[PDB]
This record gives C-alpha cells, structure tokens and sequence, in this order.
C-alpha cells in the first residue's frame, strides 16, 4: 500500500509535526544563525581549498584530503543553506520530489565530511606507523579513497530517496523525517557511531605508539592536545544528534521533535569548525592565510 | 652463448610433445625469444614469440591456438608445448634470442635446433633468385622484394638478412638496411629503399657459400623469403 | 718547500714564454665563426616542427 | 613499430625495476659518520658489526647504513652535500682530548677542535632538519685523566669540581650549546659503553625518535 | 732560499700580467657592439625524462645526439633515448654516490665516478647483453669530479686531489698525471681535436693542459671563487668557465685574457653547469637559482631563461648537431628544451 499522491501536509498530519503556515520570532533566529553558518562554512572552505591548491608545498596526500574536507564541508554549507529558505513557512510550498531534493542533499553533505574524517584518522595512522624517512609518496592511495567517499556519501544521499523511505509503511516511519523510516534513520546513526568509535581506536593508537617510543627514548602535550580536540569536535556536535535520531526510533512517547532544529545547526557548525581544527596547528599552512 | 633445444623425433599424428631451449652463458631472462621452423625442402617459417618477462605472446597463422610457448628465467630454458600435431608440421625448430632496444640487433643468435618428423594483410617477401652459379672473388648481388613499405615513418626498414651455410644454422648479417652484424665481414653490405632491397657481396669464399633469406619485421607474423642459395 | 717553489718558477717562464695575439684580432675570430655557422645553429634560429626531431 | 613496441616493453621493465629497488633503498636507514681522527669512530664501527666507507648493519628488523666519510681528507664544501637526507649524523668526540692539541698545532686543543668542527657541522645550510647523535667516547680513560689533571687546561671558565659526573656534564651541555636550529634539529648526546652493546641500541632508539617525530610532521599531527 | 725564489717567482706573475694589459687592445663588447642581437630565446621542454628516485649530478649527450646518460645518488645509471623517453639500460653502480658521467664517442662505453675514488668503464656491447663493468680506474685519492673519453682507450678524469690524469683503460694505469692545481679540481672539457683540455679548480683558476706532454700551457685567472663547470667554445680557440661569484668569464687561449663577464645584479647563486651553442652564440648556464639562463655570448646580455626544475640544474649538456638542450637537477627530472 504506497502513496505518493498525498502532498507533504498529509505527511506532516500524519506524524507529530506542526507546518508553521506564518513566520516566528523563532522561525526568523533560526535563518538568521543558519545563514551565518552557512555563509561562515562557505568562505571558511573558500580560503582552505584556494591555499591547499595555490602552494606547491600543500601538494601532498595529506593536504589533498583537506582540500577535500572543505570542498565536502562547503558542499554542506551549501545543503544548508538551501534547507534555509525552505523552512518555517516556505516548507508549505514543498512537495515530495523536492522534499527529498533538500533531505538528500543534507544527506549526502553529512556522510561526505564524516567520512572525510574517518579518512583523515585512516591515513594519519598509516603515516605515523610507517618507519621510514622521506617516503615520496603516490597520489593513487588519496585518490582512490576520494572517490570511495563521494561514492559512499552519493549512495547514502540518493538511497532514501529511491527505495528506503516510509511511501509504502506510513505506520514504520519517522517523527522528524515523516518520509525516511526509522531502519533508514537507524542505518545512518549506527553508521556514525561505528565510524566514531573507529576514530577513536585509532587515534588511541597513535597515541599509545607515539608514548611508548618517543618515551623509551614536549611532543606529548601537543599531540594529547590535538587529539582530545580532534575527538571532541567530532563527539560535541554529532553524540546530540545520534541520541536524538536513536531516541526517535526506539522510545515513543519521548518528545524528540523539540530539539531538532538546534541540533542540525550544531552538526552544520561541526563543518564550520572542521577547516580551522584540521589548519590551526599548521603554522606555515595557518599563516599562509592572506 | 650456446643455444641448445631438445625433443623432436619421431611422432604419430595427433600427438602433443614439448621442445625445450636451454639457454647457457647469457643473460636469458632479458632477451626476447623467438622459433623459427625450417621444412626438410622449403625456407624458414616463423612461428611463436615471447616478449622479456613472459610480457607479450605471438603466433602463426597456422600454429594459432595450437601452440603454447613459455619460458622459464630461473632455470635458463625455453619451452614450446605442441597439440595435435599435423603432417604440415615436419621442420627442423630453431630457437632464437632477440633484444629490442635502440640501436639493438635483434636475430643475432640462433639455436641448433632439433628434429621433428611427425609420421603419416601479410607481408610477403618475394626473390626469384635460386642455385644462382658464382665463383670466389666475383661481386655477386642478390634482390629481394617485398609486398608492402618497409620503411616506417621513422626511417627504420625494418628488413633483415641471414646466411644459412649447409649443415649450419641460420647466421644474421644485416639486422636492417644499411647495417652490418657482428663478427660478420665488412664484404657483405645491403642498400635499398621500400620495397627494393639488394645484398651485394665485393668478394666471397668457400665459408659463405649457401643459401641467403630476406625476413622483415615491420609487423608479426615476421614473414620470411624463399632461399638464395649460392652455387659452388 | 725548496722543491716546490723551484718547479714553480719554471712553470710561469714557460707560461710567460709564448706568443700572445691581440684581443682585438682575437675578438674578430669569435665574431667571424658565430655569424659563418648561424643558419646551422637549431637553438638560435627556431626550426620548423617538420625539422625537429622533439 | 613491431620494434618499438617491443622496445617499450624494456622501458616498462626497467621501470619496475627501478622501483623495486627504490623501494628497497627507501626502507634503509641512511647514518653519516663524523667525528676527529682518534674520536674512537673506528672503535664505534666496531661495536655495530680509501674513499667512502659504507657499513651494513641489521638492528630489530631495521637495515642501517653507516657512512664513515673519514677518508675524504678534501673540500667539504664540495661534497658534503651529496650526504643531504640521511637519517641522522653520528658525531664521535673523544673526552680524553681535553688535555692534549694536535701534533701541528701548539697548543689548540683537539676538544677545541671538535667543537670548530661541531659548529659547522650542525649550523650546515645542508642538515638545517637533519638531527644529529653525539657519542662521547673514551670515558672511563677521561675519568682516569680528570682525577689527576685540571679541566681548567681546556676550559678557561670552570665552576665545578674535578669529578667525573660534572666534568662530563660540563662538555655535553657546552657541545649542545653549538646549535642555534634549537627547535628543529635534536642532538642526542650518549656516554659510549663498551660491554653493555648499548651504543648500538642507542642508535636505534635515536632514529625511531626522528622518524617518529617526522611522520607526526607530513601528516599534520604535529 | 725560500724568498729569493719568491721574490723571484712574485716577478714572473708581473711579466705575464704586464704582457696581458699591452694585448688589451679594445674589449669584445666594444667590438660587438654593432652586432644584430639574438632576440628572444622562447625554448620549451619537449621531453621529460623520469625514472630517476635522487638528485642527478651528472649527463652526458650521445655524438648522435639521440641517446644520453645520467647518474644520481639512487645509485643508478641510466642511458635514455631523448627522442621516445623510453629507458635503454638501468646500470646499478657499486657505489651509490656518483658524481660525473661519460658517454664515449664511439657510443660502446660508458664511465661514472664519484666519492670511491675510482673511474668506473662499463661496456655497453657486450655478446651476453647485460651491462658489464670493465675496468676500474683507482689511482686517485679525492672524489672524481670529471671525466671524458678521448678514445674508447683513452679516459681523461679530474679528481679532489688536486690533479688531472690521462688513463689507459686496457692497463689501467695513468699515462700521463697533470699536477699544479692548488685546489680541487672541479671539471675539464676536451678541445674539439681533442689535444688540449681545459681544467676548472676550486683555487679560482682554470689550466690549459697538453694531452700529449702532460705540461699546463696557461693558467687563467679572473674570478673569486670556485670554479665548477668549464666548456670550450666550438672552434677550440676560446671556453667559459661557471664559478660561486655567479658569473661566467670567457677566456681565449690565443690571447690569453677574459673577454666577457656574464653578471646580472638580481643573480647571486653559484653557477653549476655552462655549456655552449654549436654555433658558439648562445651560452646556457645552469645556476642554482633552480632555473637555467641562456646568455648572448657576444654581446653578454641574458637573452632567454629555462626554468623548469623545482631544484638546483645540477648539469645541463647541448647535443653535437645543437638541435636540444637537456639540463638535470636535484628533483630527479631530465628535461629536454628545444
Ligand atoms: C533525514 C535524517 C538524516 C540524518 C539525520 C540528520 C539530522 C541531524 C541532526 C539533527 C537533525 C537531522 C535531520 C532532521 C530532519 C531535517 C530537518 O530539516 N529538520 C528540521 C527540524 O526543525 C525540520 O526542517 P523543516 O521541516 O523546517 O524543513
């Protein structure tokens, strides 16, 4: 029994949430401080990528995968940006094709910086474990796991709005996201969890490597420093979001639609943390900043 | 630098039997290697190639998907595997080395190769020259001709030369026109264009009395000629 | 160091001893054997592709 | 053509051959040796097993290669660039040659002397990253010299008593005063122990710090 | 005594120096001064050659000028065909640390040498096709910074120990020693007939030497600092010299002067390799500013510039028909420039 003849107020009457057919003073806070992030995330990303391709000395694996991370994080900047100016009001004027348009840009925008993180975690472990010196290194490596990426991140982004979303079990499905279901919404939250708890195994090993070796012979405080902040971005901005998501498909009666609109601006304010986090510590990279 | 292969004999039709090259006393592993078949009455015939390193495998015509070819660097050998052998394939089987790089001379060595008697948009070169009669410390020119613009864009004609004494294997002299082989006279010389080519030898002996062939190499399958044989 | 110096002031006799041409004369031939061999010099006058083997 | 094809067969050949022992080569650890005639380099070799000398040497599953360039006796200027990208610069200095001078000059002494050599050494435009062990050798034959002779001979300016645990200490902190690259090179000094095949193990432990601290730099966690 | 000598020989220097000034008649770039100039010398790299994994030192043109050679610190050298970029031989050295290169005329040898003090043959025909080495020459005791083949017999190789030496590769043994360097001896370069050559030392002077004799004929002096390439012109009657005061000078043996300096105030690096133009007016001199300048030889005005290379052009050789230009360096890349 599927239905993609209803408009998105059936959907929305459906489940527990309300349209907002006039404007707020909460409706105005919330595209203001999402326009700023946005406009925040995307001149942040701008200044990343244009020095990571004007110096011949950030033409390394490493600085790739930055570049990387503000071309995802930009192109999340711009998702966000987008499902401004399609909120409180303007969500009236949707419909089911475009609805899916905007969650799926989210989608896929989210997946991409948080697997560019993971990527980041992966190769920094493969650099600091290798013993050796110089190592010129191939552009094979960087590339291929680029394209894992957007690949992963596409498919994530486009599977809800094909096959895995509640047009066909209304009664399964979602609070928040009155289309995707509630295995979608479980899929992706496991999928950030696992990808977490992998940063953080990894991170801890690096760590306890750098320990017992550099100890049988600071550099301590600085890399402690840099991974507690590394891991608590990532931990400060995505564990609201999760719980929320995963309390929306475990716990009824848990009134989880209250603290969504602030939670997704705190997860877009992680990909405007992420260029300055993953450039503060560069000095050289960091000054180049003109 | 002997090359040396074993098998051949006497096999019912039908029958798949193995020829092995044990190569000795060079660098075997890169050197590309050919064979080459020569009938009991007829010329040379090529038949199968492998690149250095087992990187690029030819064939014949008529050998295509019958023969198998492999090599072995560890052990300095040669290997050529035959299935179901026919009547057409009685030849004495020389095996060749052959090293392409700029300046190389590629045919330079051939094996002694064995004997085989089984029971019961290709170049061809042309020469209508046979048993022709000539006499030591004469000048004797033999012309060859070929279907197709040896010279390639780069100026190379690709086109050998190789003397087969009786009783011998084949011996090249000329690698392309216009070049000379090692360790042979400075009496043999070659010069022509496209697809006219002349061997003029200024003075000869009894040592180079036999029969001459034409091969090309502008592409496989490395057509050959018909015999010159010199008369004496 | 007695030997040392005794070979080098021979060297320089022998170096002071020959013949020496004007760098007026000198500076004619470096000029005569540029211009006779110009139009044979592939880098100072650029040949057409047809020409070029790179 | 059937030639050239078979021509860039080769090419491809050499060229993963090329890599293979490139490869190879990458993983070898790269030691450049220096030090005065007597510092007790020769004895140093010893331990870990004209022209250029070059040493093969396995440590846990890391391949070295000690590069004694003693015998040059020519302009460093020339070719000390060639050793640009090692690893490390073992530097000898014998203690025991506090007291003494070279047998041409009158009385500059050999310490002195490792000192002028030391300075140009670790303040080379060549190794500005490069990290540098210091082995100080002859220290018990300093121990026997210093309790009978002064350290004032050598040293002008000395608070300090003649024993062998501050005197040293003296010498390893005025050798590591010489380098004004203090936050990018690291100089590793150690006391050479004969029985304990320590030196050996000290080396080891020294280089994995300078890989170490280099990967944490390429990568950015650093 | 030592000052009767040297008061004596302090003599000998003014001679030499008081006839120089009176052969001073009028300078080449007054001479020049009417000359068309060259005009822009727009040069683009044709062919890149990699498969090298160090800095190259060291590369020498085939007589051709199709094949080259090049060694590095990988402790590979590699004859290269410039005009399909494909590699001929790969040689694996002895010793890692290579700091010269040679191609013989006749194409059959090939000779590198470096920090083992030793002049290393290798023959490039051999009946088993593997590159063999065939003889090395050890009767140096300083690096080898130099060497090029008269004959496919006949190897002249200048060494740190501040002496030049003719070989006999079938003997290997000096046929002939040149001594009266006071510093390093850095390069040489052959005469077109190949009876003198040239010699560059780290003492600021270059010798012009006697193949035959073994005696220096004139000594050139000019520059502050060491002198680290040396070619002759084409006709054999002149040679410039690349020193550290990052200038070129060139010297004439007939006149026995300078007659141009070849300084730009924006250039302060050392020069590491000079080479000429078959026609002998363009002067290509590879600096350490990572990039190549191509000098008016006579009108001394730097007309053209080859920079290519992330790091110093260690060597830079034109072919014998002058058609290419290849320059190595430290980033491991040969270029081809045409
Ligand atoms: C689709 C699930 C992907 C995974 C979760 C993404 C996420 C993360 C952290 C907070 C929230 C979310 C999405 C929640 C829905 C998307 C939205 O825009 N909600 C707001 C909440 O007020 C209404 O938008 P709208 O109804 O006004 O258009």
């Amino acid at each position: 029994q599927c239905f993609y003849n209803e408009s998105i107020a059936f959907f929305y009457n459906r489940s527990g949430k309300h349209l907002a057919t006039e404007w707020n003073t909460v409706s105005k806070l919330v595209m203001g401080l999402g326009i700023t992030v946005c406009i925040f995330i995307m001149l942040a990303n701008l200044l990343v990528m244009v020095a990571i391709y004007v110096n011949r000395r950030f033409h390394f694996p490493i600085y790739y995968l930055m570049a990387n991370l503000a071309a995802a994080d930009f192109f999340a900047g711009l998702a966000y940006f987008y499902l401004m100016f399609n909120t409180g009001p303007n969500t009236r004027r949707l419909t089911v094709s475009t609805w899916l348009l905007r969650q799926g840009l989210i989608d896929t925008s989210l997946t991409a910086s948080v697997a560019n993180l993971l990527a980041i975690a992966i190769e920094r472990h493969i650099t600091v474990f290798r013993m050796q010196l110089h190592t010129r290194m191939s552009n094979r490596r960087v590339v291929v796991v680029i394209v894992v990426i957007w690949t992963m991140a596409i498919v994530m982004g486009a599977i809800p709005s094909v096959g895995w979303n509640c047009i066909c079990d209304i009664e399964n499905c979602s609070n928040m996201a009155p289309l995707y279901s509630d295995s979608y919404l479980v899929f992706w939250a496991i999928f950030n969890l696992v990808t977490f708890v992998v940063m953080v195994v990894l991170y801890a090993h690096i760590f306890g490597y750098v320990r017992q070796r550099t100890m049988r012979m600071d550099t301590m405080m600085s890399l402690l420093k840099t991974v507690v902040i590394v891991l608590g971005a990532f931990i400060i901005c995505w564990t609201p979001g999760l719980v929320l998501l995963l309390l929306d498909v475990c716990c009824p009666q848990c009134d989880v639609l209250a603290y969504e609109k602030f939670f997704l601006l705190l997860a877009e304010f992680n990909s405007a943390m992420n260029p300055i986090i993953y450039s503060y510590r560069d000095k050289e990279m960091s000054a180049t900043f003109r | 630098v002997q090359l040396v292969e074993s098998g051949g004999g006497l096999v019912q039709p039908g029958g798949s039997r193995k020829l092995s090259c044990s190569a000795s006393g060079f660098a075997f592993s890169s050197f590309g290697m050919h064979w080459v078949r020569q009938a009991p009455e007829k010329g040379l015939e090529w038949v199968a190639y492998i690149s250095s390193g087992s990187g690029t495998i030819y064939y014949a015509d008529t050998v295509k998907g019958r023969f198998t070819i492999s090599r072995d660097d560890p052990k300095n050998t040669l290997f050529l595997q035959m299935t179901s052998l026919r009547s057409e394939d009685t030849a004495m089987y020389y095996c060749v080395r052959s090293i392409y790089y700029y300046g190389s001379s590629p045919f330079d060595f051939w094996g002694q190769g064995t004997t085989l008697t089984v029971s019961s948009s290709d170049i061809v070169m042309t020469q209508a020259t046979s048993s022709v009669p000539v006499t030591p410390g004469e000048s004797v020119s033999i012309s060859c001709r070929s279907s197709k613009s040896l010279l390639h864009s780069n100026g190379n004609t690709y086109l050998y030369w190789f003397l087969q004494r009786p009783g011998q294997s084949p011996q090249l002299l000329i690698y392309r026109m216009s070049n000379l082989a090692s360790g042979v006279p400075d009496r043999f010389s070659g010069s022509g264009s496209g697809t006219a080519f002349t061997l003029t030898i200024s003075r000869l002996e009894a040592e180079d009395v036999g029969v001459y062939y034409c091969m090309q190499h502008l592409e496989y399958p490395l057509t050959f000629g018909a015999g010159t044989k010199l008369e004496l | 160091s007695i030997a040392q110096a005794r070979k080098l002031v021979e060297q320089l006799k022998m170096e002071a001893n020959i013949d020496r041409i004007k760098v007026s004369k000198a500076a004619a031939d470096l000029m005569a054997y540029c211009e006779a061999h110009a139009k044979e010099d592939p880098l100072l006058t650029p040949v057409p592709a047809s020409e070029n083997p790179f | 053509s059937a030639e050239d094809k078979a021509a860039v067969e080769r090419s491809k050949m050499i060229d993963r051959n090329l890599r293979e022992d490139g490869e190879k080569a990458a993983r070898e650890v790269k030691l450049l040796l220096l030090g005065a005639g007597e510092s007790g380099k020769s004895t140093i070799v010893k331990q870990m097993k004209t022209g250029i000398v070059e040493t093969h040497f396995t440590f846990k599953d890391l391949h070295f290669k000690m590069f004694d360039v003693g015998g040059q006796r020519s302009e460093r200027k020339k070719w000390i660039h060639c050793f640009e990208g090692v690893t490390a610069i073992i530097f000898c200095v014998a203690l025991s040659d506090y007291d003494l001078v070279l047998a041409e000059d009158e009385e500059m002494n050999r310490m002195h002397e490792s000192m002028k050599l030391f300075d140009s050494i670790c303040n080379n435009k060549w190794f500005t990253d490069t990290s540098i062990i210091l082995f100080l050798n002859k220290k018990d034959l300093f121990e026997e010299k210093i309790k009978k002779s002064p350290l004032t001979i050598c040293y002008p300016e000395y608070a300090g008593s003649n024993t062998y645990e501050e005197a040293a200490a003296y010498i390893q902190c005025q050798f590591e005063d010489l380098n004004k690259r203090k936050d990018t090179k690291e100089i590793y000094t150690h006391f050479t122990c004969a029985t304990d095949t320590k030196n050996v193990q000290f080396v080891f432990d020294a280089v994995t710090d300078v890989i170490i601290k280099n990967n944490l730099k390429d990568c950015g966690l650093f | 005594e030592l000052d009767q000598l040297r008061q004596e020989a302090e003599q000998l220097k003014n001679q030499i120096r008081d006839a120089r000034k009176a052969c001073a008649d009028a300078t080449l770039s007054q001479i020049t001064n009417n000359i068309d100039p060259v005009g822009r010398i727009q040069m683009r790299t044709r062919r890149t050659l990699r498969g090298h994994l160090a800095k190259i030192y060291a590369m020498h043109w085939g007589t051709d000028s199709r094949l080259l050679v090049s060694a590095s610190q990988d402790g590979k050298l590699i004859i290269w065909d410039s005009y399909t970029t494909n590699k001929v031989h790969a040689i694996p050295l002895r010793s890692s640390w290579v700091m010269t290169c040679a191609y013989a005329p006749s194409g059959n040898y090939v000779a590198c040498g470096g920090l083992d003090n030793i002049c290393s043959i290798y023959n490039l025909k051999t009946r088993e096709g593997n590159v063999r080495v065939s003889r090395e020459l050890a009767g140096h005791t300083g690096y080898l910074s130099c060497c090029r083949f008269l004959d496919d017999n006949q190897i002249v190789t200048s060494s740190g120990d501040t002496t030049c030496a003719l070989w006999d590769i079938e003997t290997g043994q000096q046929t002939t020693t040149f001594t009266g360097h006071t510093g390093d001896v850095m390069s040489l370069s052959l005469a077109p007939d190949t009876r003198l050559f040239v010699s560059g030392a780290c003492d600021a002077s270059a010798k012009l030497w006697d193949v035959r004799e073994g005696m220096c004929r004139q000594t050139f002096t000019g520059h502050e600092s060491d002198i680290n390439a040396i070619c002759f012109f084409p006709n054999g009657n002149a040679f410039a010299t690349g020193s550290d005061d990052a200038t070129c000078r060139l010297f004439d043996l007939r006149a026995d002067q300078e007659l141009m300096t070849y300084s730009h105030d924006n250039i302060i690096c050392g020069i590491t390799s000079v080479s000429f133009s078959k026609s002998g007016r363009l002067l290509l001199a590879g600096y350490d500013d990572f990039n190549c300048n191509v000098w008016d030889a006579l009108k001394a005005d730097r007309a053209g510039v080859l920079a290519g290379h992330d790091n110093r052009v260690s060597c830079l050789g034109v072919t014998d028909d002058g058609m290419a230009v290849a320059t190595g360096s430290w980033d491991s890349f040969l270029k081809i420039w045409n």
